[PDB]
C-alpha cells in the first residue's frame, strides 16, 4: 500500500466530498463555496 | 551552540500583554486586522492584529468575561460572562449600548453570519437545565447601527433530552443551522428555519466538547476535547470526515483558511500543534507559553493566527514564506499539474 498512492487518494476524495457539497448548495440557496474569505 | 535550520522559519511570533489573568477566548473580525480577547479578568481587550497594538479595553463586567465575539461589520461586540450578564459594545468607542440578564452564567456568544441574531450558551447550575438562548438585534439598513432590543431572547433551546447541557455553539452557513456541542461529548443540531427544532445529534467524545469552530464558508467544523482527540465534521450530514489523534488534552482547535491545516491546542496544568487536514499527520510544533494553552484563532485571510494561554498572554503569529510553500508532494504534483 503506496503511502504515496493512500495520499493523492485521501486528495480526490476530499476533492469529491467538496464538489458534492458545493452543488448541493448551489442549488439550494444559492451559494457558493470557498477556502479563504472572498472580495 | 547554535541552531541552524535549511529554511526560513514558518512565522514569527509576537507576545501581547494585558490581562493578569488566565485567556478564555480570541477572536479576529472579518477583515482580519483586528482582534479581540478576553480573560479570567472582567474587560475585554481589542487588538491590532499587524503589530499587537492595544487599541482599548471593554469595562462595565464584574467577573470573568468567558466569551467575546465581533458581528460581520466590525460594528459590535458581544460578551457573556460569569457576572451573568451578556453585554453588547460599540467597537470604535468601547461603549456598552446594551446589556441582557441572566439568571445563570454564560459561557459563550456568537453573532449569526448576518449580524442580525446571536446565541448565547446559559450554564447549567442546580436545577435550572442549561439552554441555548437567540437574541435579535434590529439593525438600521445603511449605518448598520443598532435601532432595537429586546429584554428576552425570541426563543430558548432548553436542553434537550437526553443530553447534557451544551458548551459550545454555533451557526452553520447563512445561519440555517445551529450545531452544539455538550457536556458528555455529544454534537447536535437545530434547524433554525423551522424554530430551532432538534434535527440530529452524534456520539463524537469521551468527555465534554471544549470548543467547536467552523470552516471558512461554515459548512463543515473541527471540535476538540480534553478527551485528547479532535474531529472533522460536516454540517448538512453531521458525518465524520476525519479524525486527528493527539496524547494532550484539547483545550481549542481551527481551520485554517488558505492552508489545507488544522491546528489544536491544550496542555495539561506548551506547543500548538499542526495537522495536516487531508492526511491527518502532525506537521509541526509552535512554541512559545508557559502554561496550557486556552484559545486558539486564525485571522480569515489566513496570513497570522494568535493563541491565549492560561499564563495570561496572547501569542500572536505572522505566518512566513516557509509556510505558505508547505506541501506535500503529492500536492505539488496537484498544483503544477493544473496550468
Amino acid at each position: 500500500r503506496d503511502l504515496i498512492l493512500h495520499q493523492r487518494e485521501l486528495l480526490k476524495q476530499w476533492t469529491e466530498y467538496r464538489e458534492k457539497i458545493g452543488q448541493e448548495m448551489e442549488k439550494s440557496m444559492n451559494f457558493k463555496i470557498f477556502d479563504v474569505q472572498p472580495e | 551552540g547554535e541552531n541552524l535550520y535549511f529554511q526560513g522559519s514558518h512565522m514569527k511570533a509576537i507576545k501581547l500583554t494585558g490581562h493578569e489573568r488566565p485567556l478564555t477566548q480570541v477572536k479576529y473580525n472579518k477583515e482580519g486586522d483586528l482582534l479581540f480577547s478576553c480573560s479570567k479578568d472582567s474587560s475585554a481587550s481589542v487588538w491590532y492584529s499587524l503589530n499587537g497594538e492595544r487599541l482599548g479595553t471593554l469595562d462595565g463586567h464584574t467577573g470573568t468575561i468567558w466569551s467575546i465575539d465581533v458581528d460581520c461589520f466590525t460594528k459590535y461586540c458581544v460578551t457573556g460572562s460569569a457576572d451573568y450578564s451578556i453585554k453588547l459594545w460599540d467597537v470604535s468607542n468601547g461603549q456598552c449600548v446594551a446589556t441582557w440578564k441572566s439568571p445563570v452564567p454564560v459561557k459563550r456568544v456568537e453573532f449569526s453570519p448576518c449580524g442580525n441574531y446571536f446565541l448565547a450558551i446559559l450554564d447549567n447550575v442546580m436545577k435550572n437545565p442549561g439552554s441555548i438562548n437567540i437574541y435579535e438585534i434590529e439593525r438600521d439598513s445603511a449605518t448598520h447601527e443598532l435601532t432595537k432590543v429586546s429584554e428576552e431572547p425570541i426563543h430558548k433551546i432548553i436542553t434537550h433530552e437526553g443530553l447534557d447541557a451544551a458548551t459550545v455553539a454555533g451557526w452553520s452557513t447563512k445561519g440555517k443551522y445551529i450545531i452544539a456541542g455538550h457536556k458528555d461529548g455529544k454534537i447536535s443540531k437545530y434547524d433554525v428555519s423551522n424554530n430551532y427544532e432538534y434535527v440530529d445529534s452524534i456520539d463524537l467524545h469521551e468527555k465534554s466538547i471544549s470548543d467547536m469552530q467552523f470552516s471558512p464558508d461554515l459548512t463543515y467544523f473541527i471540535t476538540s476535547s480534553r478527551d485528547t482527540n479532535s474531529f472533522l465534521v460536516d454540517v448538512s450530514t453531521l458525518q465524520v470526515l476525519k479524525k486527528y489523534e493527539t496524547d494532550c488534552p484539547l483545550n481549542t482547535a481551527v481551520i485554517t483558511p488558505l492552508k489545507e491545516f488544522i491546528i489544536l491546542g491544550g496542555g495539561q496544568e506548551f506547543e500548538a500543534r499542526f495537522y495536516h487536514k487531508i492526511f491527518e499527520e502532525e506537521i509541526g510544533r509552535v512554541q512559545g507559553h508557559f502554561g496550557p494553552l486556552n484559545t486558539v484563532a486564525i485571522s480569515p485571510q489566513g496570513t497570522s493566527y494568535a493563541s491565549g494561554g492560561e499564563d495570561g498572554f496572547i501569542r500572536l503569529h505572522h505566518f512566513e514564506k516557509s509556510y505558505f510553500d508547505f506541501k506535500y508532494d503529492v500536492e505539488k504534483a496537484a498544483e503544477a499539474k493544473e496550468h
